[PDB]
Parts: structure tokens; C-alpha cells; sequence
RNA sequence: UAGCUAGUAGGUGGGGUAACGGCUCACCUAGGCGACGAUCCCUAGCUGGUCUGAGAGGAUGACCAGCCACACUGGAACUGA
RNA sequence: CCCGCAGAAGAAGCACCGGCUAACUCCGUGCCAGCAGCCGCGGUAAUACGGAGGGUGCAAGCGUUAAUCGGAAUUACUGGGCGUAAAGCGCACGCAGGCGGUUUGUUAAGUCAGAUGUGAAAUCCCCGGGCUCAACCUGGGAACUGCAUCUGAUACUGGCAA
């Protein structure tokens, strides 16, 4: 099963999730097939906090794929006008 | 005015039925600091007649060194007697990295960026004369299109 | 030399062959220290260097020297050995580390007080 | 055995120029032609000309512009022993780009400045300083 | 970290002044300037090529205050970055925030005006700044803090720094006590003295 | 279009098998000269149509014995 | 360490596997590998990389990540995608 | 993280100082005690041993040992040598191997150019961004010198034919 879910990446205190494709069975860190964008939760109110290729994210519930709740919340939070 | 500079000082002995007499050898180099450069070796019985000894010798022995901006033109090598000493132009190298006696002089030249290294033998007396033999063998682009091309917008592209 | 030489036969790189051969890639060997004595240098030199035999702990009987000046080594002093080779005596390649494990500092020293095991004189 | 012409070339240019001769004589081929007719146009030497039906030889008529020679140094590159052949961002400048290398390309031998230009590599033959 | 130490035997043993004091007269006379570093200080050594390239690197790093490991960053730097590495040294010595508020006027030695931005009390763009080392970018405006303002000792040093050479790199009002970094300082505006080829040449051996 | 290589025989006694040398033109990892190496397959025919010492050129199919992965394609430059 | 190999090398046929195949069995052919280093012995997880070096190289494979192997030692199958 | 209180208050060592190698004098000891990475110091006026004062280096570290590379062009592809320093087989013949005069045609293997797939991410590098800066984290690019296929180029090398 592949899943659509967050890589916890950055130092400690500082999180930063990659929005990556990976495998159900392998690792948070582990193998992947694809990444599709970040997510930076420290970023706060600056310039930037997150970015999802939302045409390859789409591709791949098209072949069947679940994802996470946090995934499933930023392709949410990229709204119809914001 | 003509930057003398002391290289190294010896001590050198010639061994009569007495016992053995010593004396002093030096090694000085001298130039302006725009491409002359020469040295003189001079030895004496005492350490500053064989220094001022050499100092003669060395201004009565310069030769014409062409430069670009204070650098070489192109990578060139000097060999004498067993000192093989390779030169690099250096663009911007920000500093005479060079080694004993083969740093000395290149500061009295003029040159002021170079990557140079000495193999073979590190003799003081001998690499000297290995890197004069290889300044004075190092041609302009305005001598090679003066014999080759006979244009230097052609020579160097 | 002649490059289809070296392809049939390529250049054998030279081993360098280690001078501590008591401690691989160890930095310090503990070994149990049987009979120390003094022996006499070689030629231009002439002292008693005071020189232990040692049993380490992987199995090797070396022969290290204990420097400073002054000692309290007694037979069956478990001790500590590093690397460094004495140029005087002849088979001797270690030196005994002041003030580790029984080997205590030398009496009175102000200078070069890391060397030889000895703390800071505070009263 | 007489395994390279191209070296026993660029030898009598050197022992030529080393003895101040005039004009130097080889058994001409196709190859040797070719490398002098660089020579030529560059202006290391000057004047080449074959003279010869069934056993053609070429002249070279050596250049000297003071009492001294031109060509400074030249050296064989791609031996019969060991080939090199170079890309096109890969190719050589001899003493920062003021000498030459004869390289020899899938358009024709040519210098390496004329072959940088066209975007293509191939062996290179020699370093002509 | 730093020298806690007499700092006129630095600048006795590089021969040369280095500012070290805040200098309300001139050469002090109180000090022995050009004659002794020490206890064999008529003994002038020969001092060797190593040694030539040794001083010029020890003299630059008591006039910043910097240590060898944090110096040895600045070359390393320096050297990655593209240009002249020997002014790009000095670019970056002088791009320090403890520097600049010393060329601003507001300390009158380099080992005071670090003490005035280490305690909390200078602030860059408006967001206060804790350390010496802050590489400030142009066009940075560097204030002070009202906390610290009014302070006996920073103004003090700005009817000092009327004769200090009025560095032409960075503009300072000093009336309402803000300045701002304009551009990077060039090699043609340091000091006309160091040899900085020196301490890329020491680096390299 | 088919991946396919030459190469010489350089056995045939082996009933339905025959065993093919290529010589590939390689240049040293070091040293920069060109070395000839070989690169001995056990390739499959069907009736034997090859003796010894002739161009065989092969393509790779499915696993047919141990070490026999590759049949012939054609014969061309028959040994004489 | 100079020869090594009889299921060994190949064919045919039956059987097995999720699948090709001496994977297995019977019968025929007498081959197969090897000085481009087989065989045997010593050592060793491999790589992305790390360290060093101007580079070419040399040394190395801790952390992080990919693959493999192992789970008291040795052997075995069951259940199950 | 910010703010307030108090008080210079709670906070500097370690190695070295003969040449290499930056930094020197005095006293003790007298081939002794000892030092030493290499040269080597110590035989009564030791800048080399031990102590004192001074100085230099680095700094919450500093030295020592261990290991690797560098210096070492001292295994040299880049980039070495063989008359006498180490080094031409005693001298031939010859198989595999390596290399090969000259002209033309052909092939496109080597070679070269272009394109495509791939060369995981991190790392390295470049330009940026976020941590008071930095280490650290991170966006994008470059790089991953490769291999494979396809399409051309035909000078050189190779094959083939004369």
C-alpha cells in the first residue's frame, strides 16, 4: 500500500516533514517511490510554511493510494482561494 | 629600489695541513620589482663581505622577466642540476605560494601570485638558478605573435 | 615504466610496517609489569635508565621505559604503556604513563605537569 | 621499427630547428600533409610543399624569427602505444591558451581552438609551443 | 575566549600601535612603546620568513579580538567566496558587528564597544543583537537600545571618535545615535598597513 | 529492435551448444590504454550449424541450462 | 596455490517450482572452467559516502540512508499473499 | 524568549621557549639525575636536564599516545629511473601478446557530437531561506567524471576488399 504521509526531517525542536510517497511497510525515514513537496510547521508567519505538487499527489490516488491525516489536512488548507 | 635579499648563508671549509680553514658563502637576489631579477652567489672569509660580495655580483646579473598584472603568462618549468621547479600563472592566487630559495626570488621580481613546487633537490643554490632559467624562457603573447600568427587578437583568440 | 608494462603487472604499493607492534591500533596496553631494572644506554650516551619488562594484556613481553625520576613500581604493578621509542636503549619502544593506574606522578614537578602525571600545586 | 611517422615528423622539426637548418625532408603521406598544412596556416613553419609521384617527400621550410627558433618545444601526444582522445569541453590549451594542439576530429585535423569552436573533440596529435 | 590581559604588551611586541586603548592623549609614553616586549626585549631577533608571516597574522587578530580557531573560519570563508581572498579576509573582519560599532563611534576601543553589544544593548534593523561576531549586510541600520542610551560612557566615546579618521563606508548621524551600513569597505580604505597576503601565505604552508 | 553482439566460436563439441568469445575494446581505468578482453558465453543453437572458428552473432533469451542464456541469431563470415 | 570438475558440461524425456533452469531423476553425448588467474588458502558485509589530496589518487565503510546476511549452536519444515 | 532585582560580584588553563619552530636569562646538578620527533644535549659558567622569573602558542580546553592521508615525484596514469649511485636477462630464436610503411574504396567497432532513459534521498558545491549570528536546518540548481539505447559525423585507429 502506498501511503502519502510526512518524513520528520530537521534538527531537534525544529521539525520539518517532507511530504513524501512511500510505502506502507518501510520506515517514517526510510525508502520512498517519490517526494511531492515540505511542510515546515516552525514557519511561522514569515514568507512560506508550506508547498505540495499537488499534480503528482493527484496521480497517485488516481493508481490508489491512501494518505495521512496530515496530508489529507494541507491539500485541504490549500483552499480555493487561498 | 632593488629589494636585495639574502637567502641563505653557508659555511664552507677547504681543509690544510694546519687544520681546516673555514670561510662563508652567501646567496643574494636582487631586482625592482617589475620583472628584473637577478642573483650573485659571492663568498669571503667573514659572513657580511660575503653577503655585500654577493650583492655585487647580483646587480651586474639581471635579466628581463615579462609579467601580466604581476602574474605569470602561462605555466612554465626550470631545470638546473637535478631541481626541477614548475610555475603556475596563478590567476588571482593571492599569494607567492612557493618554497624556499624559489619564494625569495619571485618577491624581488615583482611577481606577486604564483603556485610554484620545487621537486628533485631543494638545493638553495641550484633552484634559483632552476627558476631564472624558467623566468626568462616564459614569452609575452606579444613575442609569440610577433613570430607566430602576426596578430595578438588571433594568437590568443 | 613502458604503460603496457603496468598493465600486465601494476605499480605494488609499499607497506609501512608499524614500529609499536605491542598495541595495535590501540593507544594505551595495560600489562602487569614483571621485574623492573635499570640497564646502560648505547655508546655516546651514559646514564641507568630505569626500564621495566611488562606483561600486557593481549599476551606480548615488551620492554618499557619509565620516564621522570622516580618511581614506585614494584614487581607486580599494574601499569599503563603507550607508544614512543626511546633512541638509547636497544628493543625498548614504549613509555609507561605517569599517574594512570599505579605508576604515581613524580615528586616536585612545576613544569610540563600534564607529562608525567602530576596535578596542580595548590597548597 | 618505424611505428610512428607522425613523431619521426615532429622529430626532424626539433632536430631541425636545433641545428638551424634551413628546410627538413620526410616521406610524405596523407597524414603528414595534413598536420603541415597547420603548421602552415598557424605560422610555425612556413611554406610546405610535396615533391614526389610514387615516392612522395614533403619540405618544410623552418622559420626563425631572431637567432633563435619558433618552434619552442613541440612534443607527441597520442603515441601508438597509448591514444588519448579528448571531448569537446576537455580539450587542452598549451601554455594558457598562446600555443596550439593539433587535434584531429571527425571534420578534419584542425588546432584546438578551431575545434572548441566547431563543439567537438577527437585525438590530439600534438602540443606545437 | 578573550585576552583578559595587559593590552600594551600586544602591541609592543607587534612594535606598531594597534588601538587596544581609547587613547584621550596619544602614544601614552607610559608604556616603553618601540623598545621592549619584554624582559630580552633590546634583544631584536632575526626574524625569520616564518616568523614575518607569523606577526602580520597575530597583529590583525589583536586588533579584532578574534581567536586562531575562529580567524582560521574567517580564511576558510574567505577563500570559498569569490574575488580577492586577501581583502575578502578584511571585508569580513570589518563586516563584524563589534567593529562596526567601534568605527560608528560609539565604543572608544574594540574590547568596550564588544562589551556595550554584548550586554544586551545594541540592537540591528530593529531587533536587539547579543553577540560580537554578526556579520551586518549592507544597507543594516545598527541603533542603540534607550535602556543603555544615556549611558555615561557612549557618547563619551563619540566626542572621542571626531578623530577617528571619519570612516567613509557607513554614515552616523550620533545625534540621535543610529547608523547605517552602506556598502562592503574596499582594501583602498584599511589602514594602508597590513600585509594581508602575509596571512593568506601563513595559511597555505 | 533487438540488443545483439558478435563474436567468434571458439568450441562446438557440446551436442545442441556451442561456446562464443567476444572481444569488447576497452580502455584502462588507470593507465588510459586500450586492452582487448573476452567475454566467453555458452550461447544455444538449435541443429548445429557452426563449427569451429567462425562470427556468431547472439541475442539474450530466457535461462535454457546453467550458464546458457543466449541463442543464436545468424551466421555471417562462415569459417572455412 | 597450476591445473580444477562427474550432476560435473550438454542433449532428450518424465517429475517438480509462483516462474526459467541439473532444480531433480533416468538414459545418451564427452564435455565445462583455466595463465584475461580456474582451483585452493588468507582476509572481509557492500554501496551512497567519509577522511586526505591542487588534482589524479590513497586510505576507509562509525553515525544517517539503500541492499544483503544473521537471531543460543546445527538442521528442518509448517502456517501464510 | 522577554522583563525586573542585586553586585566586578560565580567563572583560565595547558604545552612550549638549541636548530627544525614562534618565544631567554638566572640558580641548582656535573656523562650524574635526566631529556629526546629527528640532529643530539649533560664531562663545572648547560638559551637543550630540574627550579625560578620572563616570553611565545592555543584557549574551555591543552598536550601525549594510537591510526589514516599529505609532505613522499619515496611505486611516478598525471609524475621517476637503470655507463659508474639500486637497476639491461650471458647471448639468441620464437608462440600467445603489444605495436605497425603507403594509396584508394567500404564499414562505423574504437572515437566524437546530439538526444533520451537512468545515475534514490541525504552529503559535497552554488545562489537563497529559517534559527539573535554561527554550527545546525532547509528551497532550488549544479554535480553524480558513468552505463545503455537511438540518430548523425568519418579525420585518426580497427575490420574488410583492391
Amino acid at each position: 500500500m502506498v501511503t502519502i504521509r510526512l518524513a520528520r526531517h530537521g534538527a531537534k525542536k525544529r521539525p520539518f516533514y517532507q511530504v513524501v510517497v512511500a510505502d506502507s511497510r518501510n520506515a517514517r525515514n526510510g525508502r520512498f517511490i517519490e517526494r511531492v513537496g515540505f511542510f515546515n510547521p516552525i514557519a511561522s508567519e514569515k514568507e512560506e510554511g508550506t508547498r505540495l505538487d499537488l499534480d503528482r499527489i493527484a496521480h497517485w490516488v488516481g493508481q490508489g493510494a491512501t494518505i495521512s491525516d496530515r496530508v489529507a489536512a494541507l491539500i485541504k488548507e490549500v483552499n480555493k482561494a487561498a | 629600489e632593488l629589494q636585495e635579499k639574502l637567502i641563505a648563508v653557508n659555511r664552507v671549509s677547504k681543509t690544510v695541513k694546519g687544520g681546516r680553514i673555514f670561510s662563508f658563502t652567501a646567496l643574494t637576489v636582487v631586482g625592482d620589482g617589475n620583472g628584473r631579477v637577478g642573483f650573485g652567489y659571492g663568498k669571503a672569509r667573514e659572513v657580511p663581505a660575503a653577503i655585500q660580495k654577493a650583492m655585487e655580483k647580483a646587480r651586474r646579473n639581471m635579466i628581463n622577466v615579462a609579467l601580466n598584472n604581476g602574474t605569470l603568462q602561462h605555466p612554465v618549468k626550470g631545470v638546473h642540476t637535478g631541481s626541477r621547479v614548475f610555475m603556475q600563472p596563478a590567476s588571482e592566487g593571492t599569494g607567492i605560494i612557493a618554497g624556499g630559495a624559489m619564494r625569495a626570488v619571485l618577491e624581488v621580481a615583482g611577481v606577486h601570485n604564483v603556485l610554484a613546487k620545487a621537486y628533485g633537490s631543494t638545493n638553495p643554490i641550484n633552484v634559483v638558478r632552476a627558476t631564472i632559467d624558467g623566468l626568462e624562457n616564459m614569452n609575452s603573447p606579444e613575442m609569440v605573435a610577433a613570430k607566430r600568427g602576426k596578430s595578438v587578437e588571433e594568437i590568443l583568440g | 615504466a613502458t604503460v603496457n608494462q603496468l598493465v600486465r603487472k601494476p605499480r605494488a604499493r609499499k607497506v609501512a610496517k608499524s614500529n609499536v607492534p605491542a598495541l595495535e591500533a590501540c593507544p594505551q596496553k595495560r600489562g602487569v609489569c614483571t621485574r623492573v631494572y635499570t640497564t646502560t644506554p648505547k655508546k655516546p650516551n651514559s646514564a641507568l635508565r630505569k626500564v621495566c619488562r611488562v606483561r600486557l594484556t593481549n599476551g606480548f613481553e615488551v620492554t618499557s621505559y619509565i620516564g621522570g625520576e622516580g618511581h614506585n613500581l614494584q614487581e607486580h604493578s599494574v601499569i599503563l604503556i603507550r607508544g614512543g621509542r626511546v633512541k638509547d636503549l636497544p628493543g625498548v619502544r614504549y613509555h609507561t604513563v605517569r599517574g594512570a593506574l599505579d605508576c604515581s606522578g613524580v615528586k616536585d614537578r612545576k613544569q610540563a605537569r600534564s607529562k608525567y602525571g602530576v596535578k596542580r600545586p595548590k597548597a | 621499427s618505424m611505428q610512428d611517422p607522425i613523431a619521426d615528423m615532429l622529430t626532424r622539426i626539433r632536430n631541425g630547428q636545433a641545428a638551424n637548418k634551413a628546410a627538413v625532408t620526410m616521406p610524405s603521406s596523407k597524414l603528414k600533409v595534413a598536420i603541415a598544412n597547420v603548421l602552415k596556416e598557424e605560422g610555425f613553419i612556413e611554406d610546405f610543399k610535396v615533391e614526389g609521384d610514387t615516392k612522395p617527400e614533403l619540405e618544410l621550410t623552418l622559420k626563425y624569427f631572431q637567432g633563435k627558433a619558433v618552434v619552442e618545444s613541440i612534443q607527441r601526444v597520442s603515441r601508438p602505444g597509448l591514444r588519448i582522445y579528448k571531448r569537446k569541453d576537455e580539450l587542452p590549451k598549451v601554455m594558457a591558451g598562446l600555443g596550439i594542439a593539433v587535434v584531429s576530429t571527425s571534420k578534419g585535423v584542425m588546432t584546438d581552438r578551431a575545434a572548441r569552436q566547431a563543439g567537438l573533440g577527437g585525438e590530439i596529435i600534438c602540443y606545437v609551443a | 575566549a578573550r585576552y583578559l590581559g595587559p593590552k600594551l604588551k600586544l602591541s609592543r611586541r607587534e612594535g606598531t600601535d594597534l588601538f587596544l586603548k581609547s587613547g584621550v592623549r596619544a602614544i601614552d609614553t607610559k608604556c616603553k612603546i618601540e623598545q621592549a616586549p619584554g624582559q630580552h626585549g633590546a634583544r631584536k631577533p632575526r626574524l625569520s620568513d616564518y616568523g614575518v608571516q607569523l606577526r602580520e597574522k597575530q597583529k590583525v587578530r589583536r586588533i579584532y579580538g578574534v581567536l586562531e580557531r575562529q580567524f582560521r573560519n574567517y580564511y576558510k570563508e574567505a577563500a570559498r567566496l569569490k574575488g580577492n581572498t586577501g581583502e575578502n579576509l578584511l571585508a569580513l573582519l570589518e563586516g563584524r558587528l563589534d567593529n562596526v560599532v567601534y568605527r560608528m563611534g560609539f565604543g572608544a576601543t574594540r574590547a568596550e564597544a564588544r562589551q556595550l553589544v554584548s550586554h544586551k544593548a545594541i540592537m540591528v534593523n530593529g531587533r536587539v543583537v547579543n553577540i560580537a561576531s554578526y556579520q551586518v549586510s549592507p544597507n543594516d541600520v545598527v541603533s542603540i537600545r534607550e535602556k543603555a542610551k544615556k549611558q555615561s560612557r557612549v557618547k563619551a566615546a563619540l566626542e572621542l571618535a571626531e578623530q577617528r579618521e571619519k570612516p567613509t563606508w557607513l554614515e552616523v548621524d550620533a545625534g540621535k545615535m543610529e547608523g547605517t551600513f552602506k556598502r562592503k569597505p574596499e582594501r583602498s580604505d584599511l589602514s594602508a598597513d597590513i600585509n594581508e597576503h602575509l596571512i593568506v601565505e601563513l595559511y597555505s604552508k | 529492435k533487438i540488443r545483439t553482439l558478435q563474436g567468434r566460436v571458439v568450441s562446438d563439441k557440446m551436442e545442441k551448444s556451442i561456446v562464443v568469445a567476444i572481444e569488447r575494446f576497452v580502455k584502462h581505468p588507470i593507465y588510459g590504454k586500450f586492452i582487448k578482453r573476452t567475454t566467453k558465453l555458452h550461447v544455444h543453437d538449435e541443429n548445429n550449424e557452426c563449427g569451429i572458428g567462425d562470427v556468431v552473432e547472439i541475442r539474450e533469451c530466457r535461462p535454457l541450462s546453467k550458464t546458457k542464456s543466449w541463442t543464436l541469431v545468424r551466421v555471417v563470415e562462415k569459417a572455412v
